[PDB]
Formats: structure tokens, sequence, C-alpha cells
RNA sequence: ACGGACCAAGGAGUCUAGCAAAUGUGCAAGUGUAUAUGAUUCUUUAAACAUUUUAUACGCAUAAUUAAUGU
RNA sequence: UAAAGCUAAAUAUAUGUAGGAGACCGAUAGCAAACAAGUACCGUGAGGGAAAGAUGAAAUAGUACUCAGGAAUGAGCAAUUAAAUAGUACCUGAAAUCGUUAAGAUGGAACGGAUUAAGAGAGAAAACAAGUAAAGAGGGGAA
């Protein structure tokens, strides 16, 4: 599996390069929100 | 590997950005994507989970017809200029060969709905 | 008593009133539970407001149909209203509260075109 | 009125449904529900039963236990509804095929070294439809320390539960109703 | 390309996530409807039964 | 009253952070949860999109 | 998060769940552990036995790094090598491996367990017991004493 | 038997420390990057990212028992 | 190595002054004080201590003239403004309480639950008619 790799022009395709493996980690969204609710907490302000 | 249509049905039974109910009325549920030939909310009839589409809609004043039929993860996306009824059936012999007879009708009475449907300017 | 018109059946047709609203103002008629001891609505004394039960409950294939015989859809804007182009036989459309003159035209307009019915299409004329 | 012992209803104690919200554990529940209602194999229902329990109920299992457990049933599958890991007190490993849950890297390091393989459920439901040759077993469900506090409570004759102390010595709760030597011994 | 060094890939000082492991899945694939109209599967299947 | 010793913000693991981080790139890659999160992308050809 | 909390269920009933004939006040039978050996004594007794009176001698300036002393068994012994280093051992006949457990951590070498059949060994450490030292003896090893 | 002449607004199981049980998540004989330091971090960022170029900071766990020398 | 002496940094800051900011409060809230606020006022004294924000874009538009009346004030064919039922006690303008007109009831309380009837007010989204034909006025699509 590769993928293409277009001029800033848009149209011609000027090479190729192959997929990276961190593309096949399994897709989480309950795992990704719960860590999300946690994180936004740190940059609170006082009151 | 890590994706499949059920899979991505898993993902998007109730987040996402097409989906609409009515609090009054409660009956009821749409999914307006574009590939998407019916309303329903199901894994069946969804354009985001199905790997071959057809359908047609208005998306501007006019009306335009639209394949997917994307089968190695080559999502294509062609979009075609429907004009008329004798058009829509040559696009349907030449793109929809994936089709039942019972899903052709329903899309030829969908564009003969489609087609009476004006503004002015 | 029981309604019946069609194929559709309502239970009931008067309100619940909230004990002791028509005594005292400051009581809304609202329904609350009454908890309290003695109260004589919560024991069942007869001759007293009744209480709401899921006895009343209605038919589960006759449940949001309006006298129309269709579920009630409300629309904001043209574009709204495109998914009642595939089930115009079992849904009627209503236009919001807060949509003006200029945007009620077009989609009463549309809406005529697409053979589906309007519930209030006579307001702000 | 009529004289039933709860008003008739029937009643069950178990779990019944998932609570997880992983996506690929609710297609494995999906499959194998399917499985166990289409074959009904004894062997499908209790797995589809065992995915769904909480986690004091799906214990580990080491490579020491599993390799004696398989002492004579070479070439058969083990299947394990928990996770596996490493034992670093094993001086050697055989070959063995295993399917489970979840093994630990250590763990699939050793097994792949010595010629075995890892299997994951979808592929045991595939090769194996029904379980032929395949064994279940589960690891110790009574072996963690919050059991060692149930039972009978500390202070009871002869009870062996543990106590919940602040720290532990000659200092913290040993002198009476622990010895003779003050006026009783528990 | 930078993202399969990160990764550790390929390896290199300075860049790669020291000692990261990239995760694994309990599922080796998520496609179960391919998995019950496989021949196996259905050859041991049992004949449709009725309702009430 | 409200005070200022309110627990306000959290600690989060490591490891859980980079699994999320590595499974919201992997969801980079999917065409269909791209167009479904709200980008209007009915015209490009490859979701994973490099240029030069 | 106040959105989940009990409180909020009980919210349109009189006494908050607490009791019509029994209140809720406040501190009706002590504070804290007052009570214990008055009226508190079933509690104490059946989930604290040993709780009251002293027992045994004083130290009077404890410092703990004079008897600080971690340990391991003959079991986790061989464990310490990589698996390729233990393959190499195991097909060789003449040469042994010499094991520092200092270097490890752990200062008492203690003897749980089976060591593996004529595999000799040498294991260096501060202290060992009986057992362990005869168990290393038996399979051809030998224990040395380092400081 | 006590409170209630009427109406509007306000009005009561919360926060922090410490322990446990239950459940979800990650890794697993280990686990948790403390205080700090680094960076082509610096509107946001008081966030996020990193770990000192056969590898001994500390906690809990991996071993018990005895007043104790100890074992 | 006591009974003499000196010494910067890393640390603290409910005070005073200056600067920046927030998943904070929004005029019975937030400091007691958003205003001539530690002010008016009370106590011999030590001390106690409030209530009170909003016309309009513009008043460099704040109400000219006539009639009645001692005046206050009212009315107009007269007058500013987009607007005076925005007229300075000026955005909006709820409830308790009171006035005017109309329609009913009324032998030592009044309201109410169930069920119907007689009046009065509103109502067509299911509570009848697709289509055909002849015009007239529009609005789209394609070759
Ligand atoms: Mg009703
Ligand atoms: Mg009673
Ligand atoms: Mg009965
Ligand atoms: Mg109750
Ligand atoms: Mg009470
Ligand atoms: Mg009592
Ligand atoms: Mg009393
Ligand atoms: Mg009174
Ligand atoms: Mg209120
Ligand atoms: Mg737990
Ligand atoms: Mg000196
Ligand atoms: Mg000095
Ligand atoms: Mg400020
Ligand atoms: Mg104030
Ligand atoms: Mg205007
Ligand atoms: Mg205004
Ligand atoms: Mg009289």
């Amino acid at each position: 599996p590769v993928a293409n790799v277009y001029s800033t022009n848009g149209k011609n395709v000027v090479g190729e390069v192959e997929i990276p493996v961190v593309f096949q980690t399994p897709i989480r969204n309950d795992l990704i929100q719960s860590v999300y609710t946690n994180m936004s907490k740190n940059r609170r302000h006082p009151y | 590997s890590n994706v499949s249509n059920a899979l991505v049905w898993e993902l998007t039974r109730k987040s996402n950005c097409f989906i609409k109910k009515n609090k009054a009325g409660k009956k009821g549920v749409f999914l307006c994507d574009p590939l998407n030939v019916n309303y329903k909310n199901t894994p069946s009839s969804s354009g985001l989970v199905k790997s071959n589409s057809t359908n047609v809609t208005l998306k501007d004043g006019k009306v335009v017809f639209s394949v997917k039929t994307s089968k190695e993860s080559n999502v294509v996306n062609q979009h075609f200029k429907a004009k008329n009824m004798k058009n829509v059936e040559k696009l349907l012999q030449q793109h929809g060969s994936f089709e039942k007879a019972k899903n052709k009708e329903k899309l030829l009475k969908k564009y003969k709905r489609l087609s009476k449907l004006y503004e002015t300017s | 008593a029981v309604k019946k018109v069609g194929k559709i059946i309502k239970k009931r047709t008067k309100k619940f009133t909230r004990f002791q609203s028509n005594r005292f103002m400051r009581v809304k008629p609202a329904w609350r539970k009454p908890r309290g001891i003695d109260c004589r609505v919560r024991r069942r004394y007869k001759g007293t407001n009744l209480m709401p039960s899921i006895g009343y409950g209605s038919n589960k294939k006759t449940k949001f149909l309006l006298p129309n015989n269709k579920y009630k859809y409300v629309v904001k804007n043209v574009k709204e209203m495109e998914p009642l182009i595939m089930n115009h036989t079992k849904y009627c459309v209503q236009i919001a509260h807060n949509v003006s003159s200029k945007k009620r035209k077009q989609i009463i307009e549309r809406a005529k075109q697409m053979n589906v019915s309007v519930i209030n299409a006579k307001a702000r004329l | 009125g009529i004289a039933l012992k709860n008003v008739g209803r029937i009643k069950k104690h178990g779990r019944k449904h998932l609570v997880s919200k992983n996506p690929y554990l609710r297609l494995l529940v999906k499959l194998y529900n399917f499985l166990a209602r289409r074959t009904n194999a004894n062997f499908n229902k209790i797995i589809a039963k065992r995915l769904i329990m909480p986690k004091r109920y799906r214990p580990p299992l080491s490579l020491s236990k599993l390799q004696y457990h398989m002492a004579n049933h070479p070439n058969d599958i083990a299947v394990v509804v928990g996770s596996i890991t490493d034992d670093k007190r094993l001086f050697s490993l055989k070959q063995l095929k295993v399917c489970a849950l979840r093994f630990t890297e250590t763990a699939r390091k050793r097994i792949e070294d010595a010629g075995g393989e890892c299997l994951t459920f979808d592929q045991l439901a595939l090769k194996y439809p029904t379980g032929k040759k395949c064994v279940l077993l589960r690891g110790p469900t009574k072996a963690r320390t919050a059991e060692k506090h149930f039972g009978k409570a500390p202070g009871k004759p002869k009870s062996k539960a543990r106590p919940y102390v602040r720290s532990k010595g000659r200092k913290f709760e040993k002198a009476r109703g622990r010895r003779k030597s003050r006026a009783y011994k528990k | 390309k930078k993202l399969d060094v990160i990764y550790g890939k390929i390896h290199e000082k300075k860049v790669t996530k020291k000692n990261y492991i990239l995760p694994k899945s309990i599922v080796h694939n998520p496609d179960i409807y391919r998995i019950i109209h496989s021949d196996k599967v259905q050859a041991s299947l049992l004949a449709k039964k009725k309702p009430c | 009253p409200t005070k200022i010793w309110r627990r306000w913000g959290r600690k989060v693991n490591l490891k859980e952070k980079r699994y999320a981080v590595c499974s919201s790139i992997a969801a980079s890659g999917v065409t269909s949860l791209v167009l479904a999160r709200g980008h209007r992308i009915s015209h490009l050809k490859e979701v994973p999109l490099v240029v030069s | 998060a106040t959105r989940f909390k009990k409180n909020r269920k009980k919210r349109g009933h009189v006494s908050a769940g607490h009791g019509r004939v029994g209140k809720h006040r406040k501190h009706p039978g002590g504070r804290g552990k007052a009570g214990g050996l008055h009226h508190m004594r079933i509690n104490f007794d059946k989930y604290h036995p040993g709780y009251f009176g002293k027992v045994g001698m004083r130290h009077l300036n404890l410092l703990k790094n004079r008897t600080y002393c971690p340990t391991i068994n003959v079991d986790k012994l061989w464990g310490l090598l990589p698996e390729e280093k233990k393959k190499e051992f195991s097909e060789n006949k003449d040469i042994a491996p010499v094991i520092d457990v200092t270097r490890k951590g752990y200062f008492k070498v203690l003897g749980n367990g089976k060591l593996k059949h004529n595999q000799p060994i040498v294991v260096k450490a501060r202290y060992f017991s009986s057992v362990a030292e005869k168990k290393i003896k038996a399979v051809g090893g030998q224990c040395i004493l380092v400081a």
C-alpha cells in the first residue's frame, strides 16, 4: 500500500511513499473521548 | 485489516454530522448523506458504510448523478450531470451493474419526483 | 371518557391538574406527585383528583399520529425538508416560529411542488 | 387476587449485557451470540457468556500453568478468555497453540520462538466453528488479595481473614484478643 | 516520512520514542459477515427454525 | 463558599496518551470517518493527502 | 461531577432519605473513635481484635539503613539471564555462569523452588540460607561470599 | 395538637484529605517518568512534547514469622 | 574542637502601587459601597452603618401655538420623532390588589371528582371529486 505525492499546483503526481505502520492502529472512539475529557481540564483558571 | 464496513457502522451510529432527529413529533430519524437513496439510518442504506452505491440529488439548482463503486479502497466519486430520463437510464446501465432491478425502479421513481422542483432566477 | 374517531383511540382527554391548585394561587396546575402523610389523594379516596398511571397509554401503532393521520416534522429552511421526498404520504410539515415571511413563502412553494401538506400555511400573511 | 410468590414473575441473577464500549469487543459479542444461537454446541454458549464477565472474573494465566494443563493434550488447542503472562521460573517452553484475548509482549515472543502460534477469537471462530479438539481453561478466580478479607469476620473463632490495618508490626493490633497473655486469644 | 522513524520502524537516536511498542488489536480482521458467509462456518450451521 | 483548592486538573497515564494519539492518526486516514466529521472533501483524490 | 450524584434523586422527597422518625442529627454517638471499649465494644472486638494494650521492647533510635536487606529465591536465578544466553550454557558442558546478585539489588539468596538438574552455576552474594546453599551445591555449583 | 392573611424573587447532603468495595481502561512480575532538567515549547501555551550520550532516586507489589539476637 | 564576630543565592508574601488574564458574578447577585460610600443617619462613649444603574441614533430634536381655568391641569382642527400607550418617577412592563362594560348564577360558606345537556367563541391540516377540455398569467429542463 502506497500514497501519491501531489505537486503544489494540484494536478501532477510527482512520486509515491509507502504508508507508515502507525496508520494500522485500532480506531477506538471510547478511549479517545475518555482521555480527552481528563486532558482538557489542565488548562483551566481558578475562581 | 483494522477497518471494515461493520466497524465503520459501529463508529458512526450515533455521532455523525448527517443525522437529524425531530424533538417534536417523536417518530423518525434521517441520514442526509450524499449517497443515501432513502434517508434511513441503517447500515444497509448509508453511503458511508456501503462499498458501492448510486444516487440522484439536486445539490445546486439542477440534478446530479453520483457513483461510488470503490472496491479496493480506490474511493472514487464520479459525478455526472443528469439531463433527462433517457440519459439517466443509459447511465444506470453504464455504471450501475451492481444494482438489482428492485433498486433501479426506486432510483428512477426518485428521479421522476426530483425533476418537478424549480425556483426563480 | 374514551374518544374514538377512526382506528385511533384516546383513553382520556381531560388533563391531570395538581391537587389544591383551585384553592391557592401560589400552586400551579402542573401535575406533581403528592407525598406526605394524610393526603387523601395519595391514598386513593373516592371523590377527589385522580393520579396518572401507565395504564392510560396509547396503542403503539397509532401513538404519534395527528388527526391528519400523519406524523409531524418541523423545518427551519428550504434545505432541511429534502428527506420528505421519499415518504410524502406518512409525514406533514410545520414551519418553525422564528422564520421570516420571505423564507416562509419559499418553504410553502416548495412543499406544494413536493406534494406534502403544511399544517400552518397561513401565518404572517 | 391470587397467591403467587413474586407475583408469578420469574427471577434471574447474572449480568445481562456488556458494559464495555470497545467496538471490537462488541463485534466479538455479536459474532459469538450468533454462533451460539445457530449452532447450539455448549462450547459457543460458554464462550459467549464468558466474554461478558467483569474484570475480576477473567484472571490472567501464566505460561507454566498453561504448559502444565496441556501436558497430556499434544496437538490440541487451548482456549482462554483472559490474558497470558510470562513466567521467569520456567526454564524451557514447548510448542503450543493458544487462543486468547490478550498476550503480553514477553509471553508472545517466547511462544513464537518455540514454534507455536497465537490466535485471536475471530480466527478460532473461522477454523474451529464448533470447538473440535479445543480445551477450555481459566485462571484462579479466588487468588486476589481482596478475597483474603472476605468470609468470617476476623475476631470470630478460627477465622483466616486479614484485618484492615495502617501498617504491620508489634505495635499494631497484637495485644488484647490475639494472645492468651492479654485476656484471650482470638 | 519522519513518521516511520518516530514510531520505531527505522531507529535513530533522539528521534525514536524510546522502548515504545505500537499497540496491538484483539481482532485480526473485523469483517464478521465475511466469516459467517465462509464455507467452513456455513457447513456447521443448523436449519432455520420457526417463530410462534 | 467556593475555594481555590478545588482539584482543577488531572494526571493522565503516558501510555494511554500515546495510544490515543496513535488511534487518532489512524482515524485520519479513513475517507468515511473524515466525511462524517463535517469536512467537504467530495472532490479529493486520496484521503491521506501527501503533498510535495 | 454533580450531574450523577445520589442526592438529586431525593430532590422532591421530604426527608432526603434519612428517615421520618430517626433524623439526621450531628454526632449522635460521639466524635471520631470516641466510644470504643464502652458502647462501641462489639465493632472493635469483631473487626479489630488485638487493638488495646501493649507488648514488646522499645528501640530508641532506629536507623533503618543498618538492617535493609532485599531477598531473592533460587527460582528467579536463571531468569536474570537472557534467553539466548541461557540456551548457550545448556548446550555446552564445560562452562558455567557466574552471577553477582548485588549488582542487581539483592543482598540475601533464599531457597524456595527447584534448580535444573546437572547444570552448574556459581552465585555471589552477601548472605545465604542453608537450604539455598544446599540446593546450589547439589547440582554442582558453588556459593561465594562478598562484601 | 402545633406552623400557615396574600403575591413575587432567594432558600438547604457540598468541597478537601485519607481508606475500602464495585465497575470501565492501560500494561503485567512488575508498575507509577517524583522533585527537576531539555527542546527550531512560547497570543492561546499556566497546555502539549521529551528523559540524562549486563543501565542500582523513591513508593506499592514480588515472603513470612518472632519481644528479640534473628532465622 | 564550646563559652567572640561577619556574610550573596536558591525561600515567603489576606499590605501598598503598576500590568495582564479567566469553562467566575451580573444591580435582592458580585467587595459594605457599578452613583457627591465608610457617605446620609443612630449612640455620652468604645462603636454601628444603609437605600439608590437604563428616554432616544440625535434634545446642536426635552414639548412651540390656540381654547377653558385664580391656579394645578385638561382638550385640540395645533406640534418634535420611525415611534410619545418612548414625556424626564421616561427600555420591556408579570403576580398580588382595584376600576369600566358585557354575559350568567344567587333559601344559614365557596371551590371540586364522574357523566351528560343547554348556550357562547373559535376552527378545515382526514372531516368529498383525481383527471379531461378551452383559454389567460407565470416559472423551469433538454436537443
Ligand atoms: Mg391528552
Ligand atoms: Mg397514616
Ligand atoms: Mg390481577
Ligand atoms: Mg418514598
Ligand atoms: Mg423531618
Ligand atoms: Mg426513637
Ligand atoms: Mg411543638
Ligand atoms: Mg398563627
Ligand atoms: Mg424561585
Ligand atoms: Mg479496581
Ligand atoms: Mg562561631
Ligand atoms: Mg548573624
Ligand atoms: Mg476582570
Ligand atoms: Mg449590592
Ligand atoms: Mg423603521
Ligand atoms: Mg434599547
Ligand atoms: Mg339571612
